[PDB]
This record gives C-alpha cells, sequence and structure tokens, in this order.
C-alpha cells in the first residue's frame, strides 16, 4: 500500500502473501481509502 | 532519520563555475524524485530544479534556465548541481530537498529537508 | 500565474495561548498548499502536505484548515520550541512550487 | 477435553466435544469429514 | 497458476492393479506451460 | 446441499457474513431444508397409508 508507483492497469501487478498473521485494522483506520467495499466476506470479520 | 549531506559550497568570482553534490543515505533512492531549493539571506524560501525519480523529467526555474545543471547517480546514492555563468544575486543558501512521490510537477510536496550550503559570488 | 500573500508577518503570544496565521492565493488551487516550519538554525521541516493532512511524528497541536482560495494553520497549545518562521507553498498552478513569504513567530 | 465445548479452529466454530482419534491421516490430510457430510475430525494447528 | 504434483514408489508394460497417488506437492507458480521434455542422466 | 446459498454450513454464514446478509443465506437454506423434510414426511404419509 504504500508503494510510491503503481503498474499500468493492463500489466497489473501480483503479490502473494502466506505465512504471516494479517491484521486489517491498519487498512481499516485510515481515512484516505474512501472505497472499501468487498464480496462475500463483510469486512469487520476479517479480523477472525 | 534520512540524511542529506550537501558539499562543493564556497566563495567563487562572477562569472565562474562551481559543482555540489548531494548525497542520501536513509532512504531508498531509486524511485524518489529530488529538488534543489534557494533561501536568501534575508528573503523567503524559493525553489530552483528538480529531476524525476531516473532522468526523463527535469525541471528548472525560469529566472536560472540555460545556466545551471542538474545530475543523479543513482549507484552511489547521490545527485549533483553544477553552476554555471554565477551573478551576484546567486550569494544564497541552498537546500538539497526530496519529493514525496517520483515525477517532477506532482502535487506531491517535499517531504525530508537537509541543512543547506552557503555559497558566495563576489570578490 | 500565482500569487500568494500573508496577512500576518510577525506575532507575539505566550506559552499557553493559541495563534493563527493565514495564506491567501490570487486564485483557487483546489486545496493543493503545503506549511513547512523552517528553524533559523537547521534545516526547514515540513508540517503540513496538502490542506488538512497531518505529516507523521509532529506533534498534533498543529492543525490546518481552508481550501479554494484562502487557507489557515492554526497552534493550539504553543510549546517554548515553536519558534520559526512558517511558509505556505503552492503545488497546483503553472508556476511550480512557488511560495510564499515567511511568518515570523515570537513569543512574549 | 470431554467435555462439550465452543470450539474455533483456524475460522471453523462448532460447539462438541474433542476426544481422542484413532484416525490414521495421510500426513497431508489437514481436516475430515463422514458419511453424511460432516466434519468429525480435526488436527489442531498447535500441535499436530 | 498451482502446479500440483503427485507421486508415488512402487517395487516391481504397465502392470495391472489399482494404487492412488498422494498428493506430494504444490507449486505457487502461475505460468503457462504448453510443451515440456523429460531428462535422463548418460 | 447449498440450495443456492454460498455454503451449506451455518456457522460459516456466521463467520463470514454480517447479518444484513447472513439472515437471507439462512433463510434461503432453511427454507430448502424445510421443503426437504416435508417431501420426507408426504412420502412416508403414503408408504404408511
Amino acid at each position: 500500500f504504500n508503494a510510491t508507483r503503481f503498474a499500468s492497469v493492463y500489466a497489473w501487478n501480483r503479490k502473494r502473501i502466506s505465512n504471516c498473521v494479517a491484521d486489517y485494522s491498519v487498512l481499516y483506520n485510515l481515512a484516505p481509502f474512501f472505497t472499501f467495499k468487498c464480496y462475500g466476506v463483510s469486512p469487520t470479520k476479517l479480523n477472525d | 532519520e534520512v540524511q542529506l549531506v550537501e558539499s562543493g559550497g564556497g566563495l567563487v568570482q562572477p562569472g565562474r563555475s562551481l559543482r555540489l553534490s548531494c548525497a542520501a543515505s536513509g532512504f531508498t533512492f531509486d524511485d524518489y524524485a529530488m529538488h534543489w531549493v534557494r533561501q536568501a539571506p534575508g528573503k523567503g524560501l524559493e525553489w530552483v530544479s528538480g529531476i524525476s525519480w531516473n532522468s526523463d523529467s527535469i525541471d528548472y526555474a525560469d529566472s536560472v534556465k540555460g545556466r545551471f545543471t542538474i545530475s543523479r547517480d543513482n549507484a552511489k546514492n547521490s545527485l549533483y548541481l553544477q553552476m554555471n555563468s554565477l551573478r551576484a544575486e546567486d550569494t544564497a543558501l541552498y537546500y538539497c530537498a526530496k519529493d514525496r512521490g517520483y515525477e517532477i510537477l506532482t502535487p506531491a510536496s517535499f517531504d525530508y529537508w537537509g541543512q543547506g550550503t552557503l555559497v558566495t559570488v563576489s570578490s | 500565474d500565482i500569487q500568494m500573500t500573508q496577512s500576518p508577518s510577525s506575532l507575539s503570544a505566550s506559552v499557553g495561548d493559541r495563534v493563527t496565521i493565514t495564506c491567501r492565493a490570487s486564485q483557487s488551487i483546489s486545496s493543493y498548499l503545503n506549511w513547512f516550519q523552517h528553524k533559523p538554525g537547521k534545516a526547514p521541516k515540513l508540517l503540513i502536505y496538502g490542506a488538512s493532512s497531518l505529516q507523521s511524528g509532529v506533534p498534533s497541536r498543529f492543525s490546518g484548515s481552508g481550501s479554494g482560495t484562502d487557507f489557515t494553520l492554526t497552534i493550539s497549545s504553543l510549546q517554548p520550541e515553536d519558534f520559526a518562521t512558517y511558509y505556505c507553498q503552492q503545488s497546483y498552478s503553472t508556476p511550480p512550487y512557488t511560495f510564499g513569504q515567511g511568518t515570523k513567530l515570537e513569543i512574549k | 477435553k470431554n467435555k462439550c465445548v465452543n470450539f474455533n479452529f483456524n475460522g471453523l466454530k462448532g460447539t462438541g466435544v474433542l476426544t481422542e482419534s484413532n484416525k490414521k491421516f495421510l500426513p497431508f490430510q489437514q481436516f475430515g469429514r463422514d458419511i453424511a457430510d460432516t466434519t468429525d475430525a480435526v488436527r489442531d494447528p498447535q500441535t499436530l | 497458476g498451482y502446479f500440483k504434483i503427485y507421486s508415488k514408489h512402487t517395487p516391481i508394460d504397465l502392470p495391472q492393479g489399482f494404487s492412488a497417488l498422494e498428493p506430494l506437492v504444490d507449486l505457487p507458480i502461475g505460468i503457462n506451460i504448453t510443451r515440456f521434455q523429460t531428462l535422463l542422466a548418460l | 446441499s447449498k440450495f443456492g446459498a454460498i455454503s451449506s454450513v451455518l456457522n460459516d454464514i456466521f463467520s463470514r457474513l454480517d447479518p444484513p446478509e447472513a439472515e437471507v443465506q439462512i433463510d434461503r437454506l432453511i427454507t430448502g431444508r424445510l421443503q426437504s423434510l416435508q417431501t420426507y414426511v408426504t412420502q412416508q404419509l403414503i408408504r404408511a397409508a
């Protein structure tokens, strides 16, 4: 998320995440991320 | 905690050329844009020039077009500013600031600064 | 072009006061202004990037606000190390990164 | 163990009694089901 | 995008019998494959 | 049988969804299972006759 530059949409970049504990409160409590709407899972439940 | 060390300052006669180097060590340098700015001894801050993360987009101030040239060496993590055809009104204190983003002309501004180096153009 | 004006130049207050400084623009810049603090003895530091976004690592005492043509910074506590010169910079108009005049701050 | 407890294994919630199992899972087989398609055997993430 | 490798070793044309191959390794590769070739030792 | 829901386990629906649409999923599962049980009872009544 703090990456200085992103790739173009046609050549979209993919990163794999595994073997770690994931805390989504870092993403949730920041104001700038206005568009945060999720499919198939309620965001509040991500923490568990 | 980032470091910005500047060198090359001194005193020269008008019409001569001098060379400035600014080295950074506290952050990743290959993806940040940098700028040179000016502070008069009795006036406020003024922007001078700027270079992107890579030497593609380059900008100079209007009053200094065609006289000063900026360079950047990513391998040793530094940038440089060659001053040519100096006049009596370029005896100010020059700061080497780093941009938040990667381009040159963006709403993003300078994040971290470094102590300025003093130059004098007189006899 | 663009012209930035500092309505106050020198302001006096105490350690337990609240101070405000305003910066006005010639035309609208769409909240694209930054506030810089410059100590006379060391390298200047940024206080606010964007209209009202607080930079990390600085005390929350400083508060920026305003949009359009005028902008404002406020200090609520005035800690005794808040003596410096404050600048407002625009990054939206064709003149690249033009700075306004200084704003001296003294405590008395 | 050996009493009616509310359990939560890797986000899988339920209520039941956890007992020792003689089933010989494949070294890779993680969960377990039955003829009726009910999770009746499980492997603890902390201790295999 | 996952390369699944299943393996089975047996002590012995193809002999007649039934033997399920256990899932050995998963590879998070995510590439395209259209051809292949085995590797021998002379 | 998931009966049109995203999953056939009630605990998964609870731990994966908020009430506003977990209610819809649970309603779908409930009506499907109720239909199955009703069919079973009807066939049982006919065979009992």
